[PDB]
């Protein structure tokens, strides 16, 4: 109980914001672990499932110590202070005192020894990739994760290193998404399941740069180093399904179409679809796709658009939200749809690059 | 408290002082008797057109507001601007005025709220209740019969409208209270040309007084026409 | 009869958006009244309390008629259609058909004779003012309105014309706001109460321009003409309190301070204030203001800032949310506070211009 | 079916034998609720010998002479009957509860009175007159719901006759003295 440090306001805002995010649920879990070790300041925030540590260089006189402090209050104080102000922080009793000019703040604290510390494990696979590659791997598959499912292995994203490429897979039992990006070094074959909130926090820590991303995948934890932030999260102890066994083996029907014109056609047809079941039916024929939808109010919407298709005629139903999510993830020119029959999965991918694929199961 | 409140002064021209008694001598006696401290009762005041039912509710509110008591006035004809959840907590008030309770006939959403509010001030004490309407509580076709027997449970009074004689000296009563002077030839002229509409008569006084203030001339018979 | 019209998509989007806004609560109230009269198209939308009419010029062949159609569905269709597309609309049975290229939509309709038409009243006061002036009068007082109060006259804004200026007043029994702007013509003394939703809809219809605003205040209705939109709203039949009787008569304490430094000081003190009551206490002294606040967690925050003040020393409490709303409405350099004692209202206004005044009641 | 045996009360406490002063405001409201068809609830309270029971008997005889059903419940003689005797009295035109302070601390009787109040409240056309020693707020009742209901109505204080009005009240019964004068219960009994 003798911690004391002084640091500019511009050196705390970004580290505080990285440790003060979406994280209810327990008294000390809403606090930040401040700890001064000559001559750096460490700010930690966790939720028993993942932790986030930021280090701040202290060039001004300081004294070693440690304590905890309400995150949102401490962040709003430092954020509310004028630009360029110095922040003097010291411990007086069971509370922390923040001083900046003629402003004095007293925050109730909790003992730093009661803070949940993640047991340091043994790292295994370690690689370094740019932030743009990690953001692409996440964005292309994130939307296909499940939310609080009994299939706990689906409530997250599968990070899989295989030789030269790093691949991310996500599925919810109705649709699957898989993306793959190459790196510069050879990696041992390894696959882990990063939780939902872990995937969310892993992407929001990515900024413009220009710093690379050091990733340390372990036996039961994953750690990402970028800048002075060290994100660590536990892994989902489960067996993720094989996505290669899901991809439609040997389809006989291929359809190419403009990605935008297809997206806008489904978007207009979704207007008159069922508000709850979101049902639309696709009718493929000779160089033509006919999308129709109707609602319990007996309001029908018909969308016909010219496509490049030569296979046999088929009528297949779909959840328009799942199809639109795929077309939104494919920020490209033209898309490719590979079908088999009306009661089997359909693979959608970009007609240009094949680095990311999507599979959606139809409706009856 | 906390906190305090804004001294918002509304048209206080409708008090017991500006209200002419006849022929509601028995009503005004019992009305000022439940406004005693401490007295908690329920009075029902039904009448037809322009008898001053809202006047006596505004008079009873200002009577308790002038001595620091918390009050509440619920105009059920303007109920399209608020919600039935505004009655919650009014059981802690010294006086609750329910104006025009015949407008919720068939409004089961509001009848239940009025019904619940009655029971809440009945289980508690020190809550004066004053309700007005068009017709006696039995002549009020309510959806919930439990509420009809509760609006029946109390003292019911029939408000009597002012005679054309008392109507004149009620207009002159508002003149002396506001500051201006309404002579007897102008007053008996408004009762003819405005056709004895008390709602618009006292409403026209502001138009005739303000235009006389900004002159500043006295009220003469042709002056009213110039203001018109 | 047989209604039928054809119009470009770019002629409908803005009229549709203005007549289809956030407005539950009755089947036909969610529909738009379409009516073709040679040679214009009228789109009407109401909520039993206010209406919004837009006129669209039809230069393409059409047939007179009238019908109703779900607003949000019909808007999303015209908005979802490609840019520059022509929209063919006609009635076939008890439903309306929309055609644009290879897109066909069938929308369930309701009879146009069942649409609530506002009874045309007699206009009284009529004037024309720019949109920027109307937006200033609204923004400076809007936040002080009451929401769903027994004082139904407070659930809105008071429009008052007096000679040369147009003044808006709003209060909720805890704080008052009054703004006044001059126009170019002499107006008869008149005052009406525009409802909350009327004020909301009156401001969102204001755009860049460059068209003036024709306002027609009547006995029990108000109508605003801007562009091709005609907004009409009923008035609150009530007696609005006198704001001149609210303004602190003869205050003896005047405080000038920087608006920004004062706003940021209250914002930092509000962090450690009570989450529900938002209580802060101001201590004025010799050229100094001391703002303090504390919460049930016994966390205290102190903000001292230099001001220009010479009156007697006083400690007065306030709802920090009310004070911050006033300082946010005063987008100015310096502010002026006029006080009397700790248990009486305080007037806050801009130190430069006195076109808008604010009154806030303190706390115990 | 069945008709009732004609029993006449052996007393003389009718309204005609009752003196107005100084309870002029009380008698005005008392005779107002007795008029058909609407009803209400009036509470009377006084110290001793003021005539709280005299007015109940007078209100009973007022409606009994015009064929209305009435019920008088002396709560001071409740040791001779049971609280279940209040059941069905919600169908009567008038119910008189005399000396309601005697059930202070008697949960068995407080609940019976409390249930009887709500029964005539859920229905209509049932005049309720209750007398007591102290105002309803000064009644020590174990049931707080009943206390707020007894205070829910018009409450009047009964003013006992002065020694002057007491004299001419005695002669009023002789038509239908100073030596005998000051306990009114025994004075009218002496005649
Ligand atoms: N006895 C009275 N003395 C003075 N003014 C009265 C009296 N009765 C009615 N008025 C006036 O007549 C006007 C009309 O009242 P109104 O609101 O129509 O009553 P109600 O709500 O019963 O219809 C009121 O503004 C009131 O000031
Ligand atoms: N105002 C009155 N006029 C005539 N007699 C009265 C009056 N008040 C009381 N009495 C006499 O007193 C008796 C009233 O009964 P009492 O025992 O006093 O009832 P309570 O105990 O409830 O006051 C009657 O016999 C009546 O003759
Ligand atoms: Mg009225
Ligand atoms: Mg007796």
């Amino acid at each position: 109980s003798h911690m004391k440090f002084t640091v500019e306001r511009e050196h705390l805002l970004k580290p505080l914001q990285q440790v003060s995010g979406p994280l209810p649920t327990l008294p000390i879990l809403g606090n930040l672990l401040l700890q001064v070790a000559d001559g750096t300041l460490s700010l930690t925030g966790t939720d028993l499932e993942m932790e986030m540590v930021a280090r701040v260089a202290l060039v001004q006189p300081h004294e070693p110590g440690a304590t905890t402090v309400p995150a949102r209050k401490f962040f709003d104080i430092c954020r509310g202070l004028p630009e360029g102000a110095e922040i003097a922080v010291q411990l007086e009793g069971e509370r922390m005192l923040v001083r900046s000019g003629r402003s004095r703040f007293s925050l109730s604290t909790l003992p730093a020894a009661d803070f949940p510390n993640l047991d340091d494990w043994q790292s295994e696979v370690e690689f370094t990739l740019p932030q743009a590659t990690m953001k692409r791997l996440i964005e292309a598959t994130q939307f296909s994760m499940a939310h609080q499912d009994v299939r706990y292995y689906l409530n997250g994203m599968l990070f899989e290193t295989e030789g030269e490429e790093l691949r991310t897979v996500a599925t919810d039992g109705h649709r699957l998404a898989v993306c793959s990006m190459p790196i510069g070094q050879s990696l041992p074959s390894h696959s882990v399941i990063v939780p939902r909130k872990g995937v969310i926090e892993l992407m929001r820590m990515l900024d413009g740069g220009d710093n690379p991303l050091r990733v340390q995948i372990g036996s039961n934890n994953i750690r990402a180093h970028v800048g002075d932030f060290i994100f660590t999260s536990k892994l989902v102890d489960g067996r993720f399904p094989d996505y290669r066994r899901v991809l439609p083996k040997n389809p006989d029907k291929h359809l190419e179409a403009g990605c935008d014109l297809l997206k806008q056609a489904f978007a207009r047809a979704a207007i008159l679809s069922n508000e709850k079941f979101r049902g639309v039916r696709l009718y493929v024929s000779e160089n033509q796709l006919k999308i129709t939808a109707n609602n319990p109010e007996q309001e029908e919407a018909e969308e016909i658009l010219d496509v490049t298709y030569s296979g046999a005629e088929m009528e297949i139903g779909f959840n328009v939200s799942y199809v639109l999510d795929v077309l939104n993830a494919l920020k490209c020119e033209n898309v490719r749809m590979m079908l088999t029959d009306s009661v089997s999965s359909v693979q959608i991918e970009d007609a240009a690059s094949q680095s990311a694929a999507y599979v959606v199961m139809p409706m009856r | 408290p906390a906190q305090l409140s804004l001294p918002l002064y509304l048209p206080d021209d409708e008090t017991f002082a500006s209200f002419w008694p006849g022929d509601n001598s028995s009503l005004l006696a019992a009305l000022q008797n439940v406004l005693r401290q401490e007295h908690s009762g329920y009075i029902y005041l039904w009448a037809r057109e322009g008898a001053g039912r809202s006047h006596l509710l505004h008079a009873a509110c200002a009577e308790l507001s002038q001595r620091g008591d918390a009050v509440g006035y619920v105009p059920l004809d303007k109920r399209t601007w608020f919600v039935p959840e505004v009655l919650d907590g009014m059981e802690h008030l010294s006086l609750v005025c329910i104006d025009n309770i015949e407008c919720i006939a068939g409004d089961e959403l509001w009848e239940m709220a009025i019904f619940d509010l009655y029971n809440r001030i009945l289980e508690s004490g020190k809550t004066r209740l004053l309700i007005t309407g068009d017709r006696p509580p039995r002549q009020l076709n309510l959806g919930l019969p439990d509420l009809a027997s509760r609006l029946d449970w109390g003292q019911i009074y029939k408000l009597q409208p002012l005679s054309d004689e008392d109507k004149l000296q009620a207009l002159q009563l508002r003149a002396r209270l506001r500051g201006f002077e309404l002579p007897e030839d102008v007053g008996r002229f408004l009762l003819k040309r405005l056709d004895r509409e008390m709602r618009t008569l006292f409403m026209t006084l502001d138009q005739l007084d303000r235009a006389s203030i900004t002159a500043q001339r006295k009220l003469t018979i042709p002056f009213v026409k110039e203001i018109l």
